[PDB]
């Protein structure tokens, strides 16, 4: 049975280099090229390159040319990957793979039946940044005896996560805290909303409690109707 | 070179997933399955040949440059993300997630102007809320003085609610303070099966 | 009527029974004499499919060359399987002779004579022969030496050009000499000389042919990305010694775009410790012999690998190297296939 066993996950800072290993067994190691594929959530799987144990011949993906190195150790039958000048875009799970068809005479490289378990690599700054909390006012419309919507926008924080409660957890019904989104600036942001009766806007006080443990930040924000 | 569609399928156990991939070049195409927290697995290679262990519920087809993976009678272990592949090229992926069925429900739409506190900074965020709708499929379009917006918006969607089985979506339009004060009508347009016609929520900058 | 088939071929040569030269000694016990009056029948109204990349003639020659080298180029020390073998390692006489491969009774070799045949697909002009032409088992990397030339235009060969994992063979129609020398009186230092005027014109013709295959994109050459010295350098054997030559100057993009017109000299070294191309391990050989060591060869082909990746660039990049040693035999066996008579 063909097996590929990869080394443990790791955390890195931008500027660092990284090395991961892929130990193979269950077949003639020198006959088959080994590939490296990385996966990040929301993005295409990205082929980094292949490496042939015979001679250590390599072919790197154009967009990684210069920053990637693929080697191997014949005796321990272990393939190695190195990636230099790490940035946030290198955050991913890294896999070594091998094609389904491989004999002593021939191979087809691209039908990846054999995968290692994968090696999680996170690249991020050690810096933290607390959120800015802006109110999403209930607006001066939406019926008189119906339901109004309100919330707060939790913008430009790093890293994940933030949590939001309302009125110290006393308010839970109709509350929706959305999954955060990553902005172009590299900072996160999310919204938390709650639907309440419109007739309670002039009586009940609504406060969102924003928690951000990495920056040691706890912020309360009162969301009230705009005065005009 | 590899265009995979759709982005997301929200289906119930027993239904069929139809996943397509359009290529600009012919040659052996493969399909992969990635379960949550697990390495991807080869499902199909060479267009329609099943890998070992793969049940006949999975099948591959091709019409012209369009390749299709169909998954009939969806089981628990079938849900996850699927990728098509040609040589070193992969598709964007298709997320197949579990959807619990209920009656169609139109979203309640709310639009939120930028706060005055935020406008002091230099950027303006316009938030549009789509609350408690079903099914998941919904389109949001931003209009500024009746001009379609693209490239300046981000969306986020909640998991299907464990009580009422609805979804909620949030879309944020981001502009500079200067650009925000250049226009009057800020509108956000929602299209959903539960609405007889597209619904638009808007506000005029300056007036309450 | 016939059909494509595989069988145990036999080899023929003109080896001298008196020669101490290694290839001659091997062919003396392994091969039979050649045929003075070879017969070739040009089949008319016959179209046949060929595939140089799926030709098992290649496998048999590989086994022969391995058998030859293993039995003739024995090292002082062999490091393999975690164990150490110590043997005698005398200097030998080494110079490849032509080897013909032939089919036994019931089998015949079909030969494609289409001048522009690229290695795969249908062939209009097919003839029938009993033996291939004389093929010298020249073991080398990056550059193909002392082989046959393409009759008309330069030919690009690959099982699949869209597949970056598939080797590219460039078949030249004009040979260019490479003159390698280890002078008499560091003993391990050497060099190869090439007429840059001739080579650059040929290399220009290569890129123009490559443009026909890659939508008139800008063709760019680059050095190998990595690997052992056997693949990152021009590796070959000259008079028994193992040469490693740097080919960076051979693929100068500036010259195929003022100054490159002249003599190109590649830095070379002779190594006593090598990785065996038989895929075994490390071998230790004795120091080089004294006097001038020289090999003048015909560059008749190039081994290339093309860069891939999920990119969107207006230029294709090619690097010296290719696949493995079996590809050397492929480039000479490309126009042949074995068929069984009924
Ligand atoms: C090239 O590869 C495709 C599949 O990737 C295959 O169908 C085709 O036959 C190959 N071409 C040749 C000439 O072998
Ligand atoms: C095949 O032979 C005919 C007959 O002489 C010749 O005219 C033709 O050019 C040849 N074709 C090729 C591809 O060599
Ligand atoms: C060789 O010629 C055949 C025509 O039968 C074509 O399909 C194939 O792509 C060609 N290969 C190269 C490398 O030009
Ligand atoms: C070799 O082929 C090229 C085209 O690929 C041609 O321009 C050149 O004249 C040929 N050289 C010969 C036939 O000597
Ligand atoms: C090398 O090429 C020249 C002309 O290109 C030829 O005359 C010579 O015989 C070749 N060397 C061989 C066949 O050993
Ligand atoms: C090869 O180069 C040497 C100089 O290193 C020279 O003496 C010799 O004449 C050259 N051989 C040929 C055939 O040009
Ligand atoms: C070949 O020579 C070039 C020129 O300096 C050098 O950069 C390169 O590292 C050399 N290649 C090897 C494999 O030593
Ligand atoms: C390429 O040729 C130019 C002009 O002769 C020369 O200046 C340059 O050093 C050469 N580069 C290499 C890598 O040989
Ligand atoms: C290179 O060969 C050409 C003939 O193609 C010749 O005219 C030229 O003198 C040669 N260059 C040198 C440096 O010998
Ligand atoms: C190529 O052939 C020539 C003459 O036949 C010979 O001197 C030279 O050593 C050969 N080259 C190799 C690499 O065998």
């Amino acid at each position: 049975q063909v097996r590929l066993s990869q080394s443990g996950g790791q955390m890195k800072k931008p500027g660092d280099s990284m090395r991961i290993s892929c130990r193979a067994s269950g077949y003639e190691f020198i006959n088959c090229p080994i590939n490296w594929i990385r996966l990040a959530p929301g993005k295409r799987p990205e082929w980094m390159g292949w490496m042939k144990p015979r001679g250590g011949a390599v072919s790197y993906a154009r967009q990684l040319q210069g920053r990637v190195t693929m080697t191997r150790d014949m005796y321990s039958e272990t393939a190695f990957l190195e990636l230099r000048s790490l940035t946030s875009d290198d955050t991913a799970v890294y896999f070594c793979t091998r094609g389904k068809y491989c004999t002593a005479r021939d191979y087809y490289n691209w039908d990846f039946e054999h995968w290692g378990q994968g090696t999680p690599v996170t690249v991020s700054s050690a810096s933290t940044k607390g959120p800015s909390v802006f109110p999403l006012a209930p607006s001066s419309k939406s019926t008189s005896g119906g339901t109004a919507a309100l919330g707060c926008l939790v913008k430009d924080y790093f890293p994940e996560p933030v949590t939001v409660s309302w009125n110290s957890g006393a308010l839970t019904s109709g509350v929706h805290t959305f999954p955060a989104v990553l902005q172009s600036s590299g900072l996160y942001s999310l919204s938390s909303v709650v639907t309440v009766p419109s007739s309670s806007l002039g009586t009940q006080t609504y406060i969102c409690n924003v928690n951000h443990k990495p920056s040691n930040t706890k912020v309360d924000k009162k969301v009230e109707p705009k005065s005009c | 070179v590899l265009t995979q569609s759709p982005g997301t399928l929200s289906l119930s156990p027993g239904e069929t997933a139809i996943i397509s991939c359009r290529t600009s070049q012919y040659g052996s195409l493969a399909w992969y399955q990635q379960r949550p927290g697990q390495a991807p697995r080869l499902v199909i290679y060479s267009g329609s040949t099943r890998a070992a262990g793969i049940p006949d519920r999975f099948s591959g087809s091709r019409w012209g440059p369009d390749y299709t993976l169909t998954i009939s009678n969806l089981e628990s272990g079938d849900f996850g993300v699927y990728y098509c592949q040609q040589y070193e090229f992969f598709g964007q992926g298709t997320k197949v997630q579990v959807d619990i069925k209920r009656t169609v429900a139109a979203p309640s739409v709310f639009i939120f102007p930028p706060s005055d506190e935020q406008l002091k900074s230099g950027t303006a965020s316009v938030v549009c809320l789509l609350n408690n709708f079903y099914p998941r499929e919904a389109k949001v379009q931003w209009k500024v003085d009746n001009a379609l917006q693209s490239g300046n918006s981000q969306e986020s969607v909640t998991e299907q609610d464990s009580k009422d089985s609805t979804y909620s979506l949030s879309s944020t339009l981001t502009l500079s303070k200067a650009d925000y004060e250049k226009h009057k009508v800020y509108a956000c347009e929602v299209t959903h099966q539960g609405l007889s016609s597209p619904v638009t929520k808007s506000f005029n900058r300056g007036e309450c | 009527v016939w059909k494509d088939a595989d069988t145990t071929l036999f080899c023929a040569s003109d080896a001298k029974a008196h020669e101490t030269e290694v290839h001659n000694v091997w062919a003396t016990h392994a091969c039979v004499p050649t045929d003075p009056n070879p017969q070739e029948i040009h089949l008319e109204n016959v179209t046949e499919n060929f595939n140089m990349w799926k030709n098992n003639m290649v496998e048999q020659m590989q086994e022969d060359v391995i058998s030859l080298w293993d039995q003739s180029l024995q090292p002082c020390v062999k490091l393999t399987g975690g164990s150490v073998i110590k043997q005698a390692c005398p200097k030998i006489s080494f110079d490849p002779i032509p080897i013909h491969y032939c089919t036994p009774a019931g089998y015949v070799i079909l030969k494609c004579n289409d001048k522009n045949f690229n290695g795969t697909g249908p062939c209009k002009n097919v003839s029938s022969v009993q033996c291939t032409h004389g093929i010298k088992p020249v073991v080398s990397t990056q550059l193909l030496l002392n082989g046959s030339l393409a009759e008309e235009e330069i030919i690009i060969r690959s099982e699949n050009l869209t597949n970056n994992a598939k080797t590219i063979i460039v078949h030249l129609n004009k040979s260019v000499e490479i003159n390698c020398t280890r002078p008499s009186n560091d003993i391990r230092k050497a060099y190869c000389e090439i007429n840059g005027t001739k080579w650059n014109k040929v290399l220009k013709q290569v890129t123009e042919k490559l443009k026909e295959h890659f939508n008139n994109k800008t063709i760019i050459f680059q050095p190998p990305s990595g690997g052992d010295l056997e693949i990152t350098m021009h590796h070959f054997n000259c008079r028994g010694e193992f040469f490693y030559c740097n080919t960076t100057q051979l693929f100068n993009n500036t010259c195929i775009g003022k100054g490159c017109n002249g003599t190109i000299t590649l830095p070379c070294k002779i190594k006593q410790i090598i990785n065996m191309w038989q895929g075994t391990g490390q071998a230790m050989y004795a120091p080089p012999i004294d006097g001038k060591i020289n090999c003048v060869s015909n560059i008749t082909g190039i081994l290339l690998t093309r860069d891939g990746g999920a990119n969107n660039t207006s230029n294709e990049t090619f690097r010296p190297g290719g696949g493995n040693i079996k590809d050397n035999w492929r480039s000479e066996l490309y126009k042949y296939k074995v068929v069984q008579i009924e």
